[PDB]
């Protein structure tokens, strides 16, 4: 159907560079003028380039000119970004974005957007969390402390995942020292200390680490 | 100066 | 042109009429937008030219205004309305700049937090470094104080939080704040505390620890 689907992000350390391709689907794509928006994690969207629908006509932000450059390649479909001298302040999830048709002299709205693809900037080495208990003391509380991992994502479950119920998995922080860390919680029937064994599951597939840690009171 | 905001569609 | 949004955050029900409040700091004619946005996805256009309902979208949103005010309608709120908005101008010669947002959360009664501390485990403490644990468990709305005392001294700069998006069952949220010190730091004192203020408690609630105890 009529569509936009993003790709080459990851993560990637200060200085270097990185290509993002849009693959459009379904529409006359080389008639379109098309944009890249980003968003920074927690934050609002930010324009970032546009491109005439021929290409004839290029702008670019303040934060990216001189660094990025957008191109298109209209028989295959495809938008690009260039992006160069990348610097943390750069971390964003990426879209690329279809201006809606206009007659006339103006411009138009935003009206078809792909799915973003994240681009992480950093310097910091790829490591495994360290996962620590947060032991408990009529309803009782327990979790793991999943500290000091890079790059984003860690999946935590509890009990090979028969635990679901009650479950927090908190979003991670982004610590000073450019390593991540986040906790899980789960509230349990106090009665069920000491019948019931917990235990979270933390899986850190870019380090390859999988740690099973038992929480006991 | 061109606008960047003109129409950018065929 | 910078785009100011208003309200940030409204809580509302299912059924509820909810109007958002766009505000250009110069003039941009009509050459405003609004789009919608849920976690995790990519926002969607709802209204261009400022009044324009775009091509497919329920007929339940509209938009009013020109030149520096503008809002946006929604007649009834349908359960998945809850999301974020973004208004945006394209005005002349002013590229693309977006408002901040305005959150439209969902609204419940009062739900006041439980609140837990966890002191370090004695596996973190032999690599050098303390991290304590408050978390509040379930609680609405949102809006929450939380103070980390140690030896009746208030902290600042050693502490970082994180909240959960809304549960989809009960419309709560869950908080945790970690303090961490160091090793050394964490044995120069003896009283741990987490003092959470919340509307739905009638006065601070302060939960601690006596480090070793």
């Amino acid at each position: 159907q009529v569509q936009l689907v993003e790709s080459g992000g990851g993560v990637v350390q200060p200085g270097r560079s990185l290509r993002l391709s849009c693959a459009a689907s379904g529409f006359t794509f080389n008639t379109y003028g098309m944009h890249w928006v980003r968003q920074a994690p927690g934050k609002g969207l930010e324009w970032v380039a546009i491109i005439w629908y021929d290409g004839s006509q290029k702008y670019y932000a303040d934060s990216v000119q001189g660094r990025f450059t957008i191109s298109r390649d209209n028989h295959k479909n495809t938008l690009y970004l260039q992006m160069n001298s990348l610097r943390a302040e750069d971390t964003a999830v990426y879209f690329c974005v279809r201006v809606r048709f206009s007659v006339g002299p103006h411009g138009s709205a935003f009206d078809l957007w792909g799915q973003g693809t994240m681009v992480t900037v950093s310097s910091a080495s790829t490591k495994g969390p360290s996962v620590f208990p947060l032991a408990p003391s009529g309803t009782a509380a327990l979790g793991c402390l999943v500290k000091d991992y890079f790059p984003e994502p860690v999946t935590v479950s509890w009990n090979s995942g028969a635990l679901t119920s009650g479950v927090h998995t908190f979003p991670a922080v982004l610590q000073s020292s450019g390593l991540y860390s986040l906790s899980s919680v789960v509230t349990v029937p106090s009665s069920s200390l000491g019948t019931q064994t917990y235990i979270c599951n933390v899986n850190h597939k870019p380090s390859n680490t999988k740690v099973d840690k038992k929480v006991e009171p | 100066n061109p606008d960047p905001n003109a129409n950018p569609n065929v | 042109v910078q785009m100011t949004q208003s309200p940030s955050t409204l809580s509302a029900s299912v059924g509820d009429r909810v109007t958002l409040t766009c505000r250009a700091s110069q003039s941009i004619s009509s050459w405003l937008a609004w789009y919608q946005q849920k976690p995790g996805k990519a926002p969607k256009l709802l209204i261009y030219d400022a009044s324009s309902l775009e091509s497919g979208v329920p007929s339940r949103f509209s938009g009013s205004g020109s030149g520096t005010e503008f809002t946006l309608t929604i007649s009834s709120l349908q359960p998945d309305d809850f999301a974020t908005y973004y208004c945006q101008q394209y005005n002349s010669y002013s590229f693309w700049t977006f408002g901040q947002g305005t959150k439209v959360e969902i609204k419940r009664t009062v739900a006041a937090p439980s609140v837990f501390i966890f002191p370090p485990s004695d596996e973190q403490l032999k690599s050098g470094t303390a991290s304590v644990v408050c978390l509040l468990n379930n609680f609405y709305p949102r809006e929450a104080k939380v103070q980390w005392k140690v030896d009746n001294a208030l902290q600042s700069g050693n502490s970082q939080e994180s909240v959960t998006e809304q549960d989809s069952k009960d419309s709560t949220y869950s908080l945790s704040s970690t303090l961490t010190l160091s090793k050394a730091d964490y044995e120069k004192h003896k009283v741990y505390a987490c003092e959470v203020t919340h509307q739905g408690l009638s006065s601070p609630v302060t939960k601690s620890f006596n480090r070793g105890e």
